[PDB]
């Protein structure tokens, strides 16, 4: 279970304080929040004291639990009472209960870690200092390989971090300086030649940097962006920024100069092919390459929404607004009605014209304030929520799926864990004892068999003797032709609607507002399926007797009764009430 | 013994409604044509009359039980 801007904990401390583990002071607190292995996560201060916060709770918990069942040698609701140990029903609700709360525990540290690496603020940097080839690969793999579509973009991703890292180093943070060491360590391949298969070559990587100094490309981010639409026919178009880009010469001029400087030491077109993938991961000589790489996903993302920067951007990276528009609506609406109609006579004509515009008109001028009354809306569990509404752009944000999974898998829990409850608790005996005074009857006291359930009405509407008879007999063969599969799938699905409709009719049953519109799902359905079995019934006894063959069969079973006129009730039953009555209740809304 | 705790379900439903009269709704009561009385003329010992409106009189009653009694226009 999670929400925007929620903390997860990717830690587990339940395990070391069982053994008794725990820490006082601060500085314990830290040495055990410090991974060995090779990763490091950073932390916001905030993340930071609030999981401390959690850890001393935790502490009190486990202590005040335990103290207590050392005085005993939970605490019950309020009107119940403990039942003993090594009673079976107590034994299977603490069953019950242990194994809920490890579902919620690994649920919650899922999530946390989906947090991790979906690059959410408060884990502001991971840092590879530690790792070797086979984490290098093994992050790469799981992280930028298996996700993208294309492969040629991955290098350009590559350079255009090292560009980045290289022209942004003062403003870095000190815990970034090892990163460095893998960008002048970077090996390229000689001008036009053994590494010309192996590794991208030198003016490649001067193209980036031309496009890090004319877009002012501070992050990940504008970097996915700039990446996305440069070597489109609108790029000039797309990527025009607002402050405006520098003019090329100036650019150039830099270029020359970092180019001429780095000679010492040792329009420009979009870049050519570089290497096959494999390279990059499989090649010694290309691992601090790859190095950067991940430096550059998992640091180098920062809030900032890019499309402040980038304004034209915003409507091919992610979907345009429908409130902005990139012949007349009379001629669309003639063009659907089709040559078979009337055109429309010329008023109408005109009129719609005119609402076309007065509608135009509205678009205009809500377009800017639904924006900012959407964001200020959403600023203010409550009706706005969701994993991912942040303000700002991230381009690792993580798959809605993923998340509700989780989500669902730990509501299965929390009902399980709240199963349990009467499982190990019990009410007086003497309130039991009293509860036993009415008796269970079957007549009044017991619910009716016919509940709203949804086999119950596919049941029903399979009953009918019409459509029994399609079902089994009438079609041609489900299994032996296409044309039976076709029309058994759509005769199935047909009923399968009629029977939801009529089976949330029944559950909403007794409030007027809902049970009319419901009413309304029931009449198209049934209109549906009435047109279906009507069609194919003509269609048996039409196809080109024998004794009991299928036509003769089919008209022995008489008149085929609609499902739209047909008057059922809340129970899926026909009706008791007259007529009159029943017409009044299901009438449309107003 | 017990095994169960159960939350007592009834179906309460008044879905038919039978509302009988009382007998009384039906008995009898004096109802009477009612107009404006013109004149009044009593006669037992000595006759007494009373006009209330001039006005040619449309109807006339005449009633001997105690008294005798001739109610004008009445």
């Amino acid at each position: 279970i999670t929400s925007r801007g929620q903390f997860n904990p990717i830690h587990n401390f339940s395990y070391a304080m069982e053994r008794g583990v725990r820490a006082r002071d601060v500085k314990a607190f830290e040495k055990l929040i410090t991974n060995p292995g090779p990763l490091r996560v950073a932390y916001t201060p905030d993340y930071l004291d609030w999981l401390h916060r959690c850890y001393k709770a935790k502490g009190t918990y486990m202590d005040a639990r335990a103290v207590a069942e050392k005085k005993f040698n939970g605490a019950p609701p309020p009107g119940m009472f403990l039942r003993p140990a090594h009673s079976f029903r107590r034994l299977a609700g603490e069953l019950k209960r242990r194994r809920a709360q490890s579902i919620l525990d690994e649920v919650a540290r899922a999530q946390g870690m989906l947090d991790l690496f979906e690059r959410q603020p408060h884990f502001p940097a991971i840092h590879i200092d530690r790792c070797s080839r086979f984490h290098l690969v093994e992050l790469f793999k799981e992280m930028v390989l298996e996700r993208s579509l294309d492969s040629n973009m991955i290098w350009e991703k590559a350079l255009l971090y090292r560009a980045i890292l290289s022209e942004r180093k003062p403003s870095y943070p000190t815990s970034f300086h090892y990163i460095f060491t893998a960008v002048e360590d970077t090996v390229f391949a000689p001008t036009i030649h053994p590494l010309a298969a192996k590794c991208p070559t030198l003016e490649a990587y001067y193209y980036y940097v031309y496009l890090v100094k004319k877009y002012y490309i501070d992050n990940a981010v504008e970097a996915h962006v700039v990446l996305r639409c440069h070597r489109e026919p609108n790029a000039a178009d797309l990527l025009f920024s607002n402050p405006p880009p520098k003019d090329d010469t100036e650019i150039m001029k830099a270029v020359e100069l970092l180019r001429n400087a780095d000679i010492q030491r040792g329009p420009p077109v979009l870049p050519g092919a570089y290497p096959p993938i494999d390279m990059l991961w499989r090649c010694e000589e290309n691992l601090p390459l790859l190095k950067v790489l991940l430096f550059g996903e998992f640091n180098l993302i920062v809030s900032e929404n890019p499309f402040v920067k980038f304004p034209s951007a915003h409507g091919f990276l992610t979907r345009p607004y429908s409130t902005d528009s990139s012949m007349s609506l009379a001629n669309v609406m003639a063009e659907k009605r089709g040559h078979l109609l009337p055109s429309l006579p010329r008023n109408t004509a005109t009129s719609i014209d005119a609402r076309a515009q007065d509608i135009r008109r509205l678009q205009q001028k809500h377009h800017r304030d639904d924006i900012v009354s959407f964001q200020k809306l959403l600023r203010t569990p409550s009706a706005f929520s969701s994993y991912s509404d942040w303000s700002y752009f991230n381009p690792r944000a993580v798959r809605a799926e993923e998340r509700d999974r989780l989500t669902r898998k730990a509501v299965e829990a929390l009902k399980l864990y709240d199963s349990a409850t009467n499982d190990i608790y019990r009410h007086s005996f003497e309130d039991v004892q009293a509860c036993h005074t009415q008796r269970v009857t079957e007549r009044d006291r017991t619910m009716p068999p016919y509940l709203p359930t949804l086999p119950h009405f596919v049941a029903i509407i399979k009953k009918d003797p019409h459509i029994s008879f399609l079902l089994h007999i009438g079609l041609p063969d489900r299994n032996s032709s296409e044309e039976g599969s076709a029309k058994h799938k759509e005769l199935e699905k047909r009923i399968y609607y009629l029977a939801r409709a009529l089976y949330h009719t029944a559950l909403e049953y007794h409030n007027e507002t809902v049970r009319r519109v419901n009413r309304q799902k029931v009449n198209v359905a049934a209109s549906l399926l009435d047109n279906f079995v009507e069609q194919e019934w003509t269609t048996i006894l039409r196809d080109k007797d024998t004794q009991n063959d299928k036509k003769q069969l089919a008209r022995r079973l008489g008149r085929y009764m609609l499902f739209a006129n047909r008057s059922l009730d809340d129970t899926g039953f026909p009706t008791d009430a007259r007529a009159d009555d029943y017409t009044r209740w299901m009438a449309p809304p107003s | 013994m017990f095994l169960i705790h159960f939350v007592h379900y009834k179906t309460i439903l008044q879905k038919y409604t039978f509302k009988f009269k009382h007998i009384f709704l039906s008995i009898d009561k004096y109802n009477s044509l009612f107009f404006n009385i013109s004149g009044i003329l009593i006669w037992l010992n000595i006759i007494h009359i009373n006009i209330i409106l001039i006005k040619y009189s449309f109807f006339i009653l005449i009633n001997n039980f105690e008294y005798l009694i001739i109610l004008i226009s009445t």
